[PDB]
RNA sequence: CGGCCGGAAAGGGGGCCGCCCUCUCGCCCGUCACGCACCGCACGUUCGUGGGGAACCUGGCGCUAAACCAUUCGUAGACGAC
RNA sequence: CCAAGCGUUGGAUUGUUCACCCACUAAUAGGGAACGUGAGCUGGGUUUAGACCGUCGUGAGACAGGUUAGUUUUACCCUACU
RNA sequence: GUCCCUACCUACUAUCCAGCGAAACCACAGCCAAGGGAACGGGCUUGGCGGAAUCAGCGGGGAAAGAAGACCCUGUUGAGC
RNA sequence: GGGUGGAGCCGCCGCAGGUGCAGAUCUUGGUGGUAGUAGCAAAUAUUCAAACGAGAACUUUGAAGGCCGAAGUGGAGAAGGG
RNA sequence: GCCACUUUUGGUAAGCAGAACUGGCGCUGCGGGAUGAACCGAACGCCGGGUUAAGGCGCCCGAUGCCGACGCUCAUCAGACC
């Protein structure tokens, strides 16, 4: 499956994909972006203590209505929340990543995230009933989530 | 390539009119001692306009109604931004190159200042008219260093008083001497009046 | 449409951005304005709110109907520990202001005043003022630092010395002392000068600061209340019942073609921990903190010529939310602003001030000391236990 | 090349005293000939060691920090903030 | 005359704007902001459909005549202000 | 406590987070004064001036939203009586 | 021209038309901002440990604390559901 | 249908209503009158050079930065172009 960015090498870097997951777009595209530079084990134990709510996901586009906390300060932002579906789902993910570097035959501990990408995918549907005899629509938005891992001392 | 204006006697929008123009003719001019600048008209017609332009602030918000300057300087400076194009980037530009002071701070009290002759008050007030000193008027409609930036000016009189005995000296000794060399630059001197510039 | 019934307006425009203060520490906008005939003197102090209590004492004013009656009067106890002077620095009059000119600061300063300079003083390693305190001991460095003291007795105007408070002291949590400049107002820069670095790394006490019956301006910062409503901030009237959206809120806004709405209507925001100046506070008594004479300590230092006790300035029970005021403090007439345990600014009045109340001779003859945690009856534990007799734990 | 002063409004690359050196050079007239004379042709001539940004170089003398989160406080507090 | 800085109220009657009166007062001045101000409120009045009375109309019904009961919807957008 | 004259306490909210998450509305959009103008501008003119991204409220303004005005008039459009 | 694409297409002369969209509070389908927002607030209330499990505020068992309180949140019907 | 010079009817009057002559606007840009359906100039294919109209030439803003001419004018509400 041909992905959106190549890599500069496919004999270093190791890549994955997750589709149609059943996470919101908006806090899976933030918390993608906040692990978009990262090393591979601080992007894990990044992940972990998103869960656990000691650092943040500095909502930077999708921030409408977002309270603020105290640990934005460190990303140089106000406003910041801590989600774990989207945490898990791309945790899961680096475990899929990690696996397949090994498989390659990858050093684990120099991989780089170099590349992630996270797009909307079909919009699944519910309803909703609304005041007057009314019903209006109840949709959920799963994403795309693609990651690209790539050998760097 | 920097103009120095002074501003002791000037009048304040027929100076300003030309400080206008060389700013937007790509000349950086530094006015000093807009203390001095003098309106036309009497002080309490200046004052009354001064204090009715004070009135004009805006009914909801004052902080972001018309910033009324009390320094000598920034009601020049403001005066000078009312007869630029200050919207349009160059007028931006151009008042980037204008730089007033109170008094005459020491980047420009050693440098020989100039004086314009059109934008004058013995030039363009007949001598019975009255005319008003912006500093006066900044002062008592609220401008707070009047007295503290007179002391450093009559610092800087005194100082410059010194200077000028100096030059004086300088040009004694310099008259003092060409007539003990008048024998052997006395061909040097005789090329020079022949072309008009020693006669 | 006028308004039917004129009536005056809700709340005041003058302290107009009602935010919280950037500051903890009350700052003071104006020392009293400097002249060169009085003797050297410091202008401010600072000081901790201890709490409330009466006063008893007899009036002297002739032509009130309480000349030679005996009111009572409610004061406030601010505990005020002698405060290190660390440093001293000068000020320029320009024609832009008054620009700060040299700061030099003391050889030796404590590591309560040191706490100041460190958000973090656990995590961080202490290395403030440690490549400065050694130009003191080097004559390459003492004759830098003399230089300039040369300097600003040519170029300064305004000297302004800087001391801390000693919050070793005080019954607070808190150890990171506050720091002030203090305007010295006294003779010429010189003499200005030459009194201060005398005082430099060392005490000054309050009573050479102040005295007894003189008016003084509090500055501080309010108790804040938080995000309040709008009849709870700006004292509007409260709508009627019937109202449907709420009745405790401004009914209208502003009218319709001024098309904002205006600076000056009442609005729902932050209500206290403003920053204030109140003036002429009376100090009714200067008190002596607990020193210890011959083995025992002394400690009434709320005993009047007409009481003859031996009690302190503290309840039974101490101050409630303070801790026990053991240092010298200032009896301030009335309220202060602030909430327990706070810091607040003592300043010199910028007013000269020759009124029949303003130079009242004050000669007190009761203070106060029962308990404050709840309705105390009893102004000591020992006419309380003289009064209640042995109890079954005794 | 070493010392004495001149500076605060937004601080003076200025004057002066010595030294070990060095020169009859510079400036104004003349004498003598040389220097791509690049063959009629454009942005040449400077302030220019320009401002900023990285990586290379070799040496000398010096430096080994705080901030923020997390914990706590409750003089503060919607949440942050304090 | 200079002058709008600061005030200009509490009530009985009426849906009242106006009006009238009691009492204090220093004074109880006049007004404008879509005849300020209903996503601010109230709904007494007018101005729906139910009703009764007078007058007019043969009649359905009509009355700048009276009386009685009669749903007052939404802000999370942007600006403004806090 | 209807008010003078407001104050305090409790529960469920609102607020913050984990998860799940719509709708009305939308020409482009949003800072003001005056001028002229379809005779009351967010846009034009002359000025005032203008700083990312945002949070809790608020009810001035968008002549806010809903509903091809129900009052009035025109219709050689009707119906009930 | 370049790319994708995998089975038909066009120039000229004549002929014929259901022949050209920005609008119709247009018809049908999709998608934004609002927006990770309003909200998920009627009827007092949950807590501890263990088990199964990849996983537990919500399942199950045990204990504890509560409620409906015999006109019930109980036990059984008729209509309806299938 | 509307406006304007002059003639003119009703009305206190009106950016009101009703006429006559002619020109405009509507159907129409452009320079000027800051702003502008109608006023002053002028009506238009796309451009280069020159020159004007009405209006301007302290600065915004092209042009008086003429050694322009003769007077009047002081305003504690100056004055400033159909
Ligand atoms: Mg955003
Ligand atoms: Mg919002
Ligand atoms: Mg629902
Ligand atoms: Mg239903
Ligand atoms: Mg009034
Ligand atoms: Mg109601
Ligand atoms: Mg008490
Ligand atoms: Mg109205
Ligand atoms: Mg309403
Ligand atoms: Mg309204
Ligand atoms: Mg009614
Ligand atoms: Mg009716
Ligand atoms: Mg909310
Ligand atoms: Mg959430
Ligand atoms: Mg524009
Ligand atoms: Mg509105
Ligand atoms: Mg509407
Ligand atoms: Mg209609
Ligand atoms: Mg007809
Ligand atoms: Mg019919
Ligand atoms: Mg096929
Ligand atoms: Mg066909
Ligand atoms: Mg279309
Ligand atoms: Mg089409
Ligand atoms: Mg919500
Ligand atoms: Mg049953
Ligand atoms: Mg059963
Ligand atoms: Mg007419
Ligand atoms: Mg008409
Ligand atoms: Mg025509
Ligand atoms: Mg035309
Ligand atoms: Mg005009
Ligand atoms: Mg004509
Ligand atoms: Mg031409
Ligand atoms: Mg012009």
């Amino acid at each position: 499956v041909r992905y959106s960015l190549d890599p500069e090498n496919p004999t270093k870097s190791c890549k994955s994909r997750g589709s149609n997951l059943r996470v919101h777009f908006k806090n899976t595209r933030e918390t993608a972006q906040a692990i978009k530079g990262m090393h591979i084990r601080k992007a894990t134990k990044y992940l972990k203590d998103v869960t656990l709510k000691k650092q943040c996901v500095p909502f930077r586009r999708y921030n409408g209505g977002v309270g603020r906390c105290a640990q934005a300060k460190q990303w140089g932002w106000t406003q910041g929340r801590w989600p774990k579906k989207s945490a898990e789902f791309l945790l899961h993910m680096l475990k899929n990543a990690e696996s397949n570097a090994e498989l390659k035959g990858l050093d684990v501990d120099s991989l780089v995230i170099e590349h992630i990408q996270v797009n909307k995918a079909p919009k699944m549907r519910r309803r909703t009933y609304r005041a007057h005899g009314r019903i209006n629509p109840y949709m959920s938005s799963p994403c795309h989530i693609e990651m690209i891992l790539t050998e760097k001392e | 390539q920097v103009l120095v204006l002074d501003g002791r006697g000037h009048l304040l929008g027929r100076l300003a009119a030309i400080v206008a123009k060389q700013v937007l003719l790509g000349r950086k001019v530094v006015v000093v001692r807009c203390e001095g600048i003098n309106i036309s008209g009497n002080f309490y017609r200046n004052k009354l306009k001064y204090l009715a332009f004070l009135r004009k602030r805006m009914n909801t918000n004052p902080s972001r109604g018309p910033y009324h300057f009390r320094a000598p300087s920034r009601i020049f400076w403001r005066t000078v931004r009312g007869m630029l194009p200050h919207k349009t980037k160059r007028g931006q530009a151009a008042l980037d190159r204008l730089k007033v002071f109170d008094g005459i701070p020491p980047p420009y009290d050693k440098k020989k200042r100039m004086v314009v002759p059109a934008a004058l008050k013995v030039v363009r007030l007949k001598p019975t008219r009255k005319f008003a000193y912006l500093g006066r008027l900044a002062h008592e409609v609220g401008w707070k260093y009047q007295a503290v930036t007179a002391t450093l000016e009559e610092k800087r009189k005194e100082k410059a008083k010194i200077h000028y005995r100096k030059k004086k000296q300088l040009m004694r000794l310099r008259k003092q001497a060409e007539k003990n060399v008048e024998k052997k630059i006395s061909k040097f001197t005789d090329v020079l009046k022949t072309h008009g510039l020693l006669v | 449409s006028h308004r039917k019934f004129s009536a005056p307006r809700h709340g005041s425009l003058g302290f107009l951005p009602r935010k919280r203060s950037s500051r903890h520490r009350g700052k003071v906008k104006s020392f009293p304005k400097d002249d060169p005939s009085k003797p050297v003197h410091l202008t401010a102090f600072l000081g901790y709110k201890a709490g409330m209590t009466h006063i008893v004492r007899e009036v002297d004013r002739p032509g009130s109907k309480v000349n030679k009656k005996e009111v009572v009067e409610a004061v406030t106890i601010v505990e005020t520990p002698p405060m290190v002077v660390v440093g001293i620095v000068g000020y320029v009059e320009t024609p832009r202001g008054l620009r700060t000119f040299k700061t030099v600061f003391a050889e030796h300063i404590s590591d309560e005043c040191k706490r100041r300079f460190y958000k973090n003083w656990h995590k961080s390693k202490k290395k403030a003022f440690t490549k400065y305190c050694k130009k003191w001991q080097d004559d390459a460095g003492k004759r830098q630092l003399d230089k300039d003291f040369s300097s600003m007795k040519k170029y300064c105007q305004v000297i302004r010395v800087l001391a801390h408070t000693q919050m070793r002291l005080l019954p607070l949590r808190q150890k990171k002392a506050h720091l002030m400049e203090i305007q010295v107002n006294g003779g010429t820069v010189a003499e200005k000068l030459d009194w201060a670095r005398e005082r430099l790394e060392q005490q000054v006490p309050v009573s050479q600061v102040f005295g007894q019956d003189e008016m003084i301006d509090v500055i501080g910062v309010t108790k804040g209340k938080g995000y309040k409503g709008v009849t709870s901030r700006w004292h509007t009237k409260k709508l009627p019942r019937k109202t449907h959206r709420g009745l405790r809120k401004v009914a209208c806004i502003g009218a319709w073609h001024p098309a904002r709405v205006a600076f000056s209507v009442a609005r729902a925001g932050q209500k206290g921990y403003h920053h204030r100046t109140e003036i002429n506070k009376k100090i009714y008594k200067i008190g002596q903190g607990y020193l210890i004479k011959d083995g025992k300590l002394i400690k009434n230092n709320a005993s009047t010529d007409y009481d003859l006790s031996d009690k302190s300035i503290n309840p039974l029970g101490g101050f409630v939310h303070y801790g026990e005021v053991t240092n010298d403090f200032v009896m301030l007439k009335g309220c202060v602003v602030g909430t327990k345990k706070r810091v607040l600014t003592l300043r010199k009045s910028l007013l000269v001030q020759t009124k029949r109340r303003a130079l009242e001779k004050i000669d007190l003859k009761f203070i106060d000391t029962t308990s404050k945690f709840g309705h105390g009856r009893f102004q000591t534990v020992e006419e309380k236990k003289a009064f209640m007799g042995p109890l079954k734990k005794d």
